[PDB]
């Protein structure tokens, strides 16, 4: 019943080609989170990488000046029902 | 065939209880889940009881004590969940807490066991 | 609540007439350190371990199953009460060298073989 | 299968008054020997007094010089299906 979700997930500091993106761990043992994000209209491919399950921030860079992006962080957990399983996402639309 | 049913008698409850306590709190503090060691330090303090006991009785029926050692404490402790929580901290990068479930585990049943048998030992004297 | 019940008691019986049988046989011919009771924990140290990495491949399988593996078969396939007075025994009767040997080998040898039941399974798929 | 009890139990070096006893350690893991002795003619009360697992060896004194004892050893052990249990008896006979 514990939720394994993150929360406010939100862009702390933008440029026009990087965010920085920050969220609120769940309450559940996190091995990893995924971060996801790629151009809202679809009409691109999305690209996916780790953090460790120790940071709660990460970086998006390379991107594209006045874009918007869809960014979602979901995580990899332990819990004792399930073991490993990877919970629901959190998703935020933001402009460059 | 009488001793297979001790010890599915026996380990039936304690798998059961096992079950029913670790899910009831083993998501309450992640860090150590508290499910898997109640059940552990239970068990541990059970099986020295069981000790000292079973010694100033030795004229008991086996049936009992493997329904209580074999079966009950045997099913209701249980060395899988521990793995798999500490095995999931030292994936995570938590290492603290990783060797602290170890130290609190180990430390902590055999102190629990210790318990059982001189509570015992010190009642029977 | 009822047929989850089951998943507990029969994979748990499974697990613990396992280790009940595999115990009696093996763990007199080395008591310094028992065999019996370490290839249960090694064993579902493994179970567990490959466990943690399929469920992870199929978040479709009926928690049945999963409970039965885990909590029934691995739950009662291990068992840290006799790892308990194994050591509290060794330590009663001054063998301090094994008491510390036995709580490393059990704590190690199970990680391990849970880790090399998930790579196992992970390098795999 | 594997048996509990010591043996080759010997009285290794004797006084008048004293007897080293000696025994082979059963391949069991051994709480504490009971050495127990007694005047073998009848009726003198049997004494005992326990002797650490670790140790094979034990000291018996205040005897009478000339006289026959009965000198018993039993462990205090543990097996995986009885716990702590104690052994059947080994026994000698040494005249001082
Ligand atoms: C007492 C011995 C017991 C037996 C041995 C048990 C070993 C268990 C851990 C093995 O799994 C690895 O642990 C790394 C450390 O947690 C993780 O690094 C992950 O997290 C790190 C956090 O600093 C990052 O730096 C890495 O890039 C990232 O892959 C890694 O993924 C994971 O597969
Ligand atoms: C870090 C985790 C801690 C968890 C708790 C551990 C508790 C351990 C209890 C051990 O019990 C004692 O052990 C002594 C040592 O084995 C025994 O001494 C006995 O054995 C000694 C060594 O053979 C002799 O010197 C003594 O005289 C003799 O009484 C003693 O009887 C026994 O009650
Ligand atoms: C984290 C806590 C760690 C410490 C735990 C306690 C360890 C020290 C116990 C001291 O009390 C002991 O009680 C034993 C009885 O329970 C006595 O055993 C005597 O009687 C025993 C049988 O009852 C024999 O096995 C022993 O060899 C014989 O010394 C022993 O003399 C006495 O000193
Ligand atoms: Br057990
Ligand atoms: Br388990
Ligand atoms: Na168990």
């Amino acid at each position: 019943s514990v939720s394994s979700v993150p929360t406010k997930l939100e862009v702390v500091a933008a440029t026009p080609t990087s965010l920085l993106i920050s969220w609120d761990a769940p309450a559940v043992t996190v091995v990893h989170y995924v971060i996801t994000y790629g151009e809202t209209g679809g009409n691109s491919p999305v690209q996916e990488f780790t953090v460790p399950g120790s940071k709660s921030t990460a970086t998006i860079s390379g991107l594209k000046p006045g874009v918007d992006y869809t960014i979602t962080v979901y995580t990899m957990y332990y819990s004792y029902s399930d073991l490993y399983s990877y919970s629901s996402p959190i998703s935020i639309n933001y402009r460059t | 065939i009488k001793s297979l049913f001790a010890v599915i008698i026996g380990g039936s409850v304690g798998c059961t209880l096992r079950w029913l306590l670790s899910t009831k709190f083993n998501s309450l503090f992640p860090n150590l889940p508290p499910g898997t060691l109640v059940v552990n330090l239970l068990a541990g303090l059970i099986i020295g009881t069981a000790l000292a006991y079973f010694l100033r009785q030795p004229h008991l029926d086996p049936f009992w004590k493997l329904m209580i050692t074999t079966g009950l404490c045997g099913g209701l402790s249980t060395f899988a969940a521990f793995s798999v929580e500490v095995f999931a901290l030292l994936q995570a990068g938590n290492y603290i807490w990783a060797l602290t479930s170890v130290l609190v585990h180990v430390i902590g049943s055999l102190i629990m066991t210790a318990l059982g048998f001189f509570i015992i030992t010190i009642l029977f004297a």
